[PDB]
């Protein structure tokens, strides 16, 4: 899978 | 004998368009040296799709993939249309100026199944952005506006979910697609070599050694003239695909009219029972 | 950060006049991503060129092919035109079948 996760920069 | 590795690799690229329209985010992954699943914000309600033969089974085993994963593609984008104007912020650059966010994260896995290295990195204008640290505990951000993004993603606790990912769900998804993907990416496809001889003149010839169809892409070729490496006069190109998922590599060589019988090629590839050595 | 591309034109399949095969058009080493790149037959553009997912090397340089289906023959010039932020003039690499 891609990374479910994530924050802008 | 050698212990295998394998790594399962995501690319993101986005970049902003001023004057047309919103940015674009495009995603791959690679399983070593083959691409399985791509992801374009520019298409018409995009979705995650299957780049290898293999993927084409994957809805049997997980019929929730590609449903799972354009979900999170799609999530990847609106974080990076908006991470782009947050880090040109961090710049005070103009809204005129088109810019790229990239970024490269995965795993590689040793012979045993367990995880070697993780990694997440960031570029942003083609240069180092922000980079997990090998402990996958922190991160280094490349100049003093990245900064920025290290500050917040420190109060955020992203690292311990980035970490959780890479030795987690990677690893894991790594060694299902090793197995599915097993007669495509446990291959050790040999180069078809053979050599070319073109007359320049009456008295000098190019002898070209090729190297057809070979995956991995790793390979190594050398001209030698009586037993002496000739790196130096050889014109050797990057390898390149060849647009059915193997490579191609050429070594060539200026030699005189004469001597041709005195130069041998030499190729070695993991897919070779024995180095190969050529002569005209 | 602005990167020339590295182009290289080519064949899948060594060039045996009269069957279908594939021309090549390899750009690499290019950066930021946007490239113009058209595979000609005789000074003229082809139509129907597709070009694969757009990916970057360990440097962050952009890579990417362009490829389309020909049958090759004698005195039929097959060439690359490339063109990018970085170049002046569009660059035009013509396909030898010996490279």
């Amino acid at each position: 899978d891609f990374e479910k996760e994530g924050y802008s920069l | 004998g050698s212990h295998g590795f394998h790594s399962l690799r995501y690319f993101y690229t986005a970049w902003s368009r001023p004057g047309s329209g919103e940015p674009r985010f495009v995603a791959v992954g690679y399983v070593d040296d083959t691409q399985f699943v791509r992801f374009d914000s520019d298409n018409a309600s995009p979705r995650a799709e299957p780049r290898a033969p293999w993927m084409d089974l994957v809805e049997q085993q997980d019929p929730q993939y590609w449903d799972r994963n354009t979900r999170n593609a799609r999530d990847a984008a609106q974080t990076y249309r908006v991470g782009l104007d947050n880090v040109r912020g961090y710049y005070n650059q103009s809204e005129a100026g088109s810019h790229t966010i990239q970024r490269m994260y995965g795993c590689d896995v040793g012979p045993h199944g367990r995880l070697l290295r993780g990694y997440d990195q960031l570029a942003y204008d083609g240069a180092d952005y922000i980079a997990l640290n090998e402990d996958l505990r922190s991160w280094t951000a490349a100049d003093l506006a990245a900064q920025n993004t290290r500050r917040k993603w420190e109060e955020a606790g992203y690292a311990e979910r980035d970490r959780a990912y890479l030795e987690g769900e990677c690893v894991e998804w790594l060694l299902k697609h090793l197995e599915n993907g097993r007669e495509t990416l446990l291959r050790a496809d040999p180069p078809k070599t053979h050599i070319t001889h073109h007359p320049i003149s009456d008295r000098e010839v190019t002898l070209r050694c090729w190297a057809l169809g070979f995956y991995p892409e790793e390979i190594t070729l050398t001209w030698q003239h009586d037993g002496e490496d000739q790196t130096q006069e050889m014109e050797l190109v990057e390898t390149r695909p060849d647009g059915n998922g193997a490579f191609q590599k050429w070594a060539a060589l200026v030699v005189p009219s004469g001597e041709e019988q005195r130069y041998t090629c030499h190729v070695q590839h993991e897919g070779l029972p024995q180095p190969l050595t050529l002569r005209w | 950060i602005q990167r020339t591309p590295k182009i290289q034109v080519y064949s899948r399949h060594p060039a045996e006049n009269g069957k279908s095969n594939f021309l090549n058009c390899y750009v690499s080493g290019f950066h930021p991503s946007d490239i113009e790149v058209d595979l000609l037959k005789n000074g003229e553009r082809i139509e129907k060129v597709e070009h694969s997912d757009l990916s970057f090397s360990k440097d962050w340089s952009f890579y990417l092919l362009y490829y389309t289906e020909f049958t090759p023959t004698e005195k039929d010039e097959y060439a690359c035109r490339v063109n990018h932020v970085t170049l002046s003039q569009p660059k035009i690499v013509k396909w030898d079948r010996d490279m």
